[PDB]
């Protein structure tokens, strides 16, 4: 997160960090047992860390528990980027308290303009690399297709927008993919690309998720 | 033909931050480098080994 501020130790309790032996990605706790995150972000073997601040430290609140299954929609386009969204299951539930939390489903899609917090433990710089111990957070506006589409000509399908600053210096940068954006209590997005980070005229691009809840809703309960 | 191994490591678009292997032909070995997640160019390897097999040399 570029532009944002330290959300504070397990303000984000629906926020998890995907492991592969480092952090690579973020996702969202959406049950005791189920993660959504990005279909980009699959790996083998991942671990989700629930419960963290500081990623690089043992705090006491963490839980470390395997997907026991990884599940890429059936029609992401690794080309296009089209259907960008996975459902990963824990291989056992994880202890719901202050600090674990679920974030509900949409029930409807939010309008432009609408304020979201968007977190995660990705890149603090926009040209450089800086990564950070605890855990950034950002408001940022749900923007309107029809900015989105200018932004990025042919690239924006029904399944993503746009959120963030047109003038630069506030995203999301590599190490939230997957992460949320919470609108009004809803997980609404997730971090998807964009052109480089926080960079002008080129806002961050999410995937859509007020698409997809029937579509997760059924593909948890069948699995 | 141009060498794909001698092509600048590619992070793409999208948003993750993947340990990847490229081919660092001004140095000589395979380095290490931040992949987002898609649209991968080939100097891009999931491991040491695979980069040395494919690039070494370059
Ligand atoms: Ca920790």
């Amino acid at each position: 997160i570029v532009g944002g501020y330290t959300c504070g130790a397990n303000t984000v309790p629906y926020q998890v960090s995907l492991n592969s032996g480092y952090h690579f990605c973020g996702g969202s706790l959406i049950n005791s047992q189920w993660v959504v995150s990005a279909a980009h972000c699959y790996k083998s073997g991942i671990q989700v860390r629930l419960g963290e601040d500081n990623i690089n430290v043992v705090e006491g609140n963490e839980q470390f528990i395997s997907a026991s299954k990884s599940i890429v929609h059936p029609s992401y386009n690794s080309n296009t980027l089209n259907n960008d969204i996975m459902l990963i299951k824990l291989k056992s539930a994880a202890s719901l308290n202050s600090r674990v939390a679920s974030i509900s489903l949409p029930t409807s899609c939010a309008s432009a303009g609408t304020q979201c917090l968007i977190s995660g433990w990705g890149n603090t710089k926009s040209s450089g690399t800086s990564y950070p111990d605890v855990l950034k957070c950002l408001k940022a506006p749900i923007l309107s297709d029809s900015s989105c589409k200018s932004a990025y000509p042919g690239q924006i399908t029904s399944n993503m927008f746009c959120a963030g600053y047109l003038e630069g210096g506030k995203d999301s940068c590599q190490g939230d993919s997957g992460g949320p954006v919470v609108c009004s209590g809803k997980l609404q997005g997730i971090v998807s690309w964009g052109s480089g980070c926080a960079q002008k005229n080129k806002p961050g691009v999410y995937t859509k998720v007020c698409n997809y809840v029937s579509w997760i809703k059924q593909t948890i309960a069948s699995n | 033909r141009p060498d794909f191994c001698l092509e600048p490591p590619y992070t793409g678009p999208c948003k993750a931050r993947i340990i990847r292997y490229f081919y660092n032909a001004k140095a000589g070995l395979c380095q290490t480098f931040v992949y987002g997640g898609c649209r991968a160019k080939r100097n891009n390897f999931k491991s040491a080994e695979d980069c040395m097999r494919t690039c070494g040399g370059a």
